[PDB]
């Protein structure tokens, strides 16, 4: 009923651009670590028996 | 960014609260020692005993505490020899001062301390006696015919009549030493008369002429600001202390030692100190007020009666050549009711051509003895503000002259002078007689209900001096916990079961003399009338005003006079008092409050560059002479014309009973009223008139028929004359005409620019016709010009305004401000504040002024004991809510930041501060003791007419609709009769209930606010035009800039008065006892949805019903606004000046909400009052009902 | 500096505004109890007036 209209200004957008640089960055991580984990995993642990 | 800074101006505006209550405290603490203890109001218990002599009330809220006020224990007087004691009084001069009355004991140290510094007062010469005034005594009899003068019959008291061997002006009282002639024998027809001069000159004229009521102790105002550094406290402490000259108060009277007038001297100097103080003089003004106040405390008040002469046509003429341009304003639509004024440009150089008569000789003249005065200073100044520029310093300085005449106050003539004084052509009457014929019949016309038998009674209820009135006898008798033991004495106050508690008993025997009273309970006297009445002798009244003007004198009619011209002439009165859009300015109700409107058609005249219209001012004095004779006659004549519309009738007069007389034997004794002689008495002065009479509802419209007259046969005569002798002719465009006073604008019909030869031929009126010195009093008397005017007090100069200076609070006539309650004090020094800010005083001043009066104010006195309130108090609801910065703005207070907690407890301590408890109980023992007191023709006449069932229909029947429906009248009527007794005895019994209310912790619930909304601001632009006030302060100048200038077209009106006009309108439709303000009260209990049933338990035929539905409907809003507040003695001059009405709202208020009309006009009040104060400061805003940023993140609009 | 966001979130968390509470309470106000007994028995008190307009 009272729907606003979404006004954008600059400090809006300088807030988003350094979010989308955290947001790269925290990628990038998860990437690494999920590559280490796999190669842990594959390195260590050998298959399972009943 | 505007919010933010109003919130920071309301938080200034709590700082500079604050700081006043504090300073308010810290002051009082000098004149009673410091506070010796903290009382609680609820936590700590007292027994009224024990308590120090001044404690402080504080009152305990939610963990906090707030400063009720201070109290006075007068039984622990010890504490104040601390502070005063005559042990500390040595000096010689001031121990006789002690004990002429110790009031001074506290002043007396103080002077000490001066007379310690070293610095001693030398004594000042006291003028004697001069011989000739015992050959002005005059002492008529039947011998002598009363000195052949007419008027005068059965005389029994001396006159001061001039005489060859006789001082000048014999009347005016001179300051006196008291060592003069005991017994002095006077030659009367015997020669053996012997008169106690001394004794009668001492008491009588000490207090006739010469009253000093000051609205405080002056004892307390002398210590407060009488520092005797300044120089003019220690030239009257020259003339006090020096030479022994005493005086002093006693009850409402005062008491004289060695010097009469001594008491006008202390007048004089306060009126100095608290004149220069506010008008902010420059040196200049300084010097010459110094000059004055040296030259004129010889005598306080016969110097200025000496100058009125040479001052009042030295000031006729400020500003009448002033090269400066000025204001400028449009001439468009100037014969209509609908003028207004508004800026046009105008071209430079106009001053040449504009022309102002001067009378130079006279000028001169009064220069000459204005030298010989000594007033050289005085004299040099209004003659170069003659020739000036204009300037508010310059005006200021223009004005100085009555400045300097409002010095001594209340001052008048002997009575029995005064009375003597004041007592004593065919075209003419004919066009007077055809001015009379013609309002009669317009007035007969427009409300004819007086002609009819049946509305006679109500017209005579709605509606004195009567020979015959009731008394009431009884004892009113009242608990007090509030004396003491002593005290206790078996004619008074008498000591009861309760070891406390005593029971105090007053005896009262009083008169019921008041017109309503009168009414109810005696009504034969105003209703038969016999031909005899026209004989009896009537009371005068005497009434004082402020500066030295003829004392004026009110001559009442009787009561079967006064009801024929309330059937009779008061239509007439009325239909001229009316006056409303759309009408010619040369009209009826048009020939004949707010000065810029007023003086509007004046105001652009004077700004213009068209020369072709020029102003007329005439005064007309003494004129009561020319009243007696062919001119009373011919108003009788025009009264009598309507009888031929009226059938039945007699010949002659007979005596007659008014509700089954004919109209045209009312008409016909109104008639005899008007033309014969009638006889009036006071003071055993006895004196008979054939004039104006000065009879009420009656004087207006005989004296501007009078001038209407004047001025069509002048107008007439200098027309014919300019035909005689070639010269361009005149023609009258608009005229206002207000009692003896009239400004007329008349343009030239070719349109050549106004000439001197012009001038002169119309001053000189009736010319060949009349003596020279009818030529001579009429060139003294009028004004004619283009550049400055006047008219009741009313100075306009260029487009610019000025008013008068006589009007100040510290003494007044009658004492009465020693009479009324606190809340009603505070409200008529708020009052005269106000009214003084709109002209020559600023915020500073005024706000000084207003709280040095706060801060010497009595306090609440019962008993022996005695109550301070908080100066706080005027934020609180109940008194005007006011910020200090704007004080304009009533009911402001609310939105201020004060706590929340600190609010409650201040708005419960005003309620508490007034009661009604004591004057039901006063009526009740009254009508217990005295029984009925109403006759039984208003008990028979109002009875119940609408037939309808007094249960209603079953709804819930109010106190106050009990109170005012028919069955139920008789007891409320006698109500009436017993509210209008007054006596000290209900203020006394009054003062002891608040005194234990408030210590016993008992605080009245304050009622709650009728509207309150916060108004967020934004900018915007300008509305208003600038100021013609150019004395006015800033503030109110901006806020005319801003939002503009009201006029009385526009104005809003009281719903009371709407609906006592259709109350009024409609007589026989609702009982007459009914007013406004009771309907208004009783609908404002009721819900609206059954407001008609209500309308019909009132017993309101329709067309007065439905109109007061209608109004009820539409303007509730200013009634519950006003519903918790007196506004009797509240004129908002400044307030009323800004134009808030419906054309400024929509510039100034967004409201989106589906509101009712009352409810939204309350709300946009609401709002104006923040535009107000946003545009004291010369911001333009615009309030909304919603913030622009409710969220960091969110933003708001509409 | 808590208050006066308290006082301006007032404002949204409602759709009414004093001035509109003010109107909605000079109906309802007062009329339960002026009339009779009987049209009493056939109209809403007060409490239900208010909780059916707010």
């Amino acid at each position: 009923f009272a729907l606003a209209q979404i006004n954008a200004d600059d400090e809006f957008i300088g807030a988003i651009d350094k979010e989308s640089a955290e947001y790269l960055d925290e990628y990038a991580t998860l990437a690494r670590d999920i590559s280490n984990s796999l190669t842990l995993v594959k390195a260590a642990f050998g298959p399972l028996e009943r | 960014d505007v919010q933010e800074q109003f919130e920071g101006y309301l938080r200034e505006e709590v700082d500079l609260l604050n700081k006043f209550e504090d300073s308010h405290f810290k002051q009082l603490e000098i004149f009673y020692t410091k506070s010796q203890t903290d009382h609680v109001i609820n936590k700590d218990k007292l027994q009224f005993n024990a308590l120090p002599f001044h404690t402080t009330l504080y009152k305990e809220i939610n963990g906090k505490r707030v400063r009720l006020g201070t109290l006075l224990n007068w039984t622990k007087a010890e504490r104040l020899d601390t502070i005063r004691h005559e042990s500390m009084i040595k000096d010689e001069r001031l121990r006789r001062l002690i004990d002429f009355d110790y009031g001074w004991i506290d002043y007396a140290v103080v002077l000490q301390r001066y007379l310690d510094e070293g610095n001693t007062i030398e004594s000042a010469n006291i003028l004697q006696f001069d011989g000739d005034f015992v050959n002005n005594i005059k002492h008529p009899t039947q011998k002598n015919n009363f000195l052949d003068i007419k008027v005068i019959k059965e005389c029994e008291t001396y006159i001061l009549m001039k005489d060859d061997n006789g001082i000048r002006d014999p009347d005016i009282l001179r300051a006196w030493e008291l060592n003069s002639i005991p017994e002095v024998i006077e030659l009367d027809v015997d020669g053996e008369t012997k008169k106690f001069n001394l004794r009668k000159e001492m008491i009588k004229r000490i207090q006739d002429e010469a009253p000093v009521y000051f609205f405080c102790n002056p004892y307390r105002y002398a210590v407060a600001n009488l520092d005797p550094n300044i120089p003019e406290v220690r030239l009257w402490l020259e003339y006090f202390i020096g030479s022994e000259d005493f005086f002093g108060f006693n009850g409402p009277n005062v008491i004289v030692s060695k010097s009469l007038l001594a008491a006008k001297r202390f007048e004089v100097v306060v009126n100095h100190l608290r004149k220069v103080a506010a008008f902010e003089l420059d040196v200049e003004s300084k010097e010459v007020m110094n000059e004055w106040i040296k030259y004129i405390m010889i005598d306080p008040v016969y110097r200025s009666y000496k100058n009125r002469g040479a001052f009042g046509n030295l000031n006729q003429h400020v500003f009448a050549r002033t090269k400066s341009e000025g204001l400028s304003w449009s001439l468009i639509d100037i014969g209509t009711t609908n003028f207004e004024l508004k800026p046009t440009k105008k071209v430079a150089g106009s001053y040449v051509n504009k022309f102002n008569l001067v009378d130079d000789v006279l000028v001169e003249e009064s220069l000459k003895d204005l030298r010989n005065e000594g007033l050289h200073k005085m004299a040099d100044v209004t003659r170069r503000m003659i020739d000036a520029d204009i300037t508010p310093e310059n005006v200021k300085k223009g004005k100085l002259n009555r400045l300097a005449l409002s010095y001594c106050g209340y001052t008048g003539s002997h009575s029995a002078t005064a009375m003597v004084k004041q007592f004593n052509d065919p075209m003419f009457v004919d066009i007077v007689k055809d001015n009379m014929r013609v309002y009669m019949q317009e007035g007969l016309q427009k409300y004819p209900q007086g002609s009819r038998k049946s509305n006679r009674l109500d017209i005579l209820f709605k509606g004195s001096s009567t020979n015959e009135h009731a008394v009431v006898n009884g004892r009113f008798r009242y608990r007090s916990e509030l004396y003491r033991e002593r005290d206790v004495n078996s004619s008074t106050v008498f000591k009861t079961a309760t070891p406390g508690q005593y029971r105090v008993v007053k005896k009262i025997s009083a008169k019921l003399k008041s017109k309503n009273a009168n009414i109810v309970t005696h009504p034969m006297n105003f209703i038969n009338f016999k031909v005899d009445d026209l004989d009896i002798v009537v009371n005068a009244g005497s009434r004082l005003v402020r500066g030295t003007r003829a004392k004026r004198i009110i001559t009442p009619n009787y009561g079967t006079i006064y009801a024929a011209s309330l059937m009779t002439v008061l239509p007439a009165v009325r239909l001229l008092s009316s006056r409303a859009s759309n009408m010619g300015a040369l009209s009826t109700q048009g020939r004949i409050a707010l000065p810029h409107d007023v003086m509007a058609p004046q105001l652009a005249v004077t700004s213009s560059d068209d020369v072709s219209k020029i102003c007329v001012a005439k005064d007309f004095g003494q004129f009561d002479t020319s009243q007696w004779g062919q001119i009373s006659k011919a108003h009788a004549d025009g009264v009598r014309s309507m009888k031929a519309h009226y059938s039945m009738g007699h010949d002659t007069l007979v005596d007659l009973d008014l509700n089954d007389a004919s109209f045209a034997d009312l008409l016909e004794v109104t008639a005899m009223s008007y033309e014969r002689p009638l006889k009036y008495k006071m003071n055993g002065l006895v004196c008979e008139s054939a004039g104006v009479k000065s009879g009420e509802l009656t004087t207006q419209t005989r004296n501007t028929t009078t001038n209407i007259s004047h001025s069509t046969v002048a107008l007439d005569d200098y027309n014919n004359r300019a035909y005689r002798l070639n010269l361009p002719k005149l023609e009258l465009v608009t005229d206002n005409k207000v009692g003896d006073d009239s400004v007329e604008v008349l343009r030239v019909v070719d349109g050549s620019p106004l000439t001197p030869e012009i001038a002169k031929l119309y001053v000189n009126c009736m010319q060949d016709h009349a003596d020279k010195n009818h030529l001579e009093i009429s060139a003294k008397r009028t004004i004619v010009g283009n550049n400055v005017a006047e008219h009741i007090k009313i100075w306009v100069f260029k487009g610019y305004l000025a008013l008068d200076v006589f009007l100040d609070s510290v003494t007044s006539e009658k004492n009465s401000f020693s009479n009324l309650n606190y809340l009603e004090q505070v409200n008529i020094l708020y009052d005269m504040a106000m009214t003084l800010m709109i002209r020559y005083c600023s915020v500073q001043a005024c706000m000084t002024q207003f709280c040095n009066d706060m801060k010497l104010l009595n306090g609440i006195r019962a008993g022996n004991y005695t109550f301070i309130p908080t100066p706080k108090i005027i934020c609180a609801y109940g008194t005007p809510e006011i910020c200090l910065r704007a004080p304009e703005i009533r009911s402001f207070g609310r939105y201020l930041p004060i706590d929340e907690d600190e609010y409650s407890v201040l708005n419960d301590l005003v309620a508490s501060l007034s009661t009604n408890k004591p004057k039901m109980d006063f009526v009740a023992q009254m009508f217990e003791q005295n029984g009925n007191q109403v006759h039984g023709i208003w008990l028979d006449h109002f009875k119940r007419k609408n037939d309808v069932n007094p249960d209603g229909g079953g709804i819930h029947i109010s106190e106050g609709l009990k109170r005012l429906m028919p069955e139920y009248c008789e007891r409320h009527l006698n109500e009436l009769v017993y509210k209008t007794l007054d006596d000290k005895v209900i203020r006394d019994y009054t003062s002891d209930i608040i005194i234990t209310n408030i210590c016993k912790g008992k605080l009245s619930k304050a009622p709650k606010l009728a509207f309150f909304a916060n108004f967020y601001l934004s900018l915007t632009g300008f509305n208003g035009v600038d100021s013609p006030y150019l004395t006015a302060d800033e503030g109110v100048k901006n806020v005319h800039r801003v939002i503009g200038l009201s006029y009385r077209n526009t104005l809003s009106t009281s719903p009371t008065a709407n609906v006592d006009r259709i109350l009024r309108n409609n007589p026989g439709s609702a009982p007459a006892y009914l007013t406004g303000n009771d309907i208004l009260g009783v609908l404002s209990d009721y819900p609206y949805q059954n407001w008609r049933t209500v309308v019909e338990l009132l017993d309101i035929t329709e067309p007065s019903a439905t109109a007061i539905i209608e109004v009820a409907t539409n303007q509730m809003h200013a009634y519950l606004a006003d519903k918790d507040l007196n506004t009797a003695n509240l004129f908002d001059n400044t307030s009323r000046t800004y134009d808030i009405s419906d054309r400024t709202y929509p510039k100034f208020v967004n409201i989106t909400s589906n509101l009712s009309n009352s409810n939204r006009r309350g709300f946009q009040l609401e709002a104006m009052k923040h535009i107000i104060y946003m545009a004291r400061r010369g911001i333009a805003t615009l309030a909304n009902t919603h913030p622009s940023k409710i969220g960091n993140t969110v933003y708001y609009d509409y | 500096e808590k208050q006066k966001l308290d006082k301006l979130k007032l404002f949204e968390t409602s759709p009414f505004d004093p001035l509109t509470i003010k109107n909605n309470q000079d109906v309802v106000d007062k009329l339960y109890a002026t009339q009779s007994s009987s049209i009493q028995e056939v109209v809403p008190t007060k409490t239900f007036a208010t909780e059916l307009q707010f």
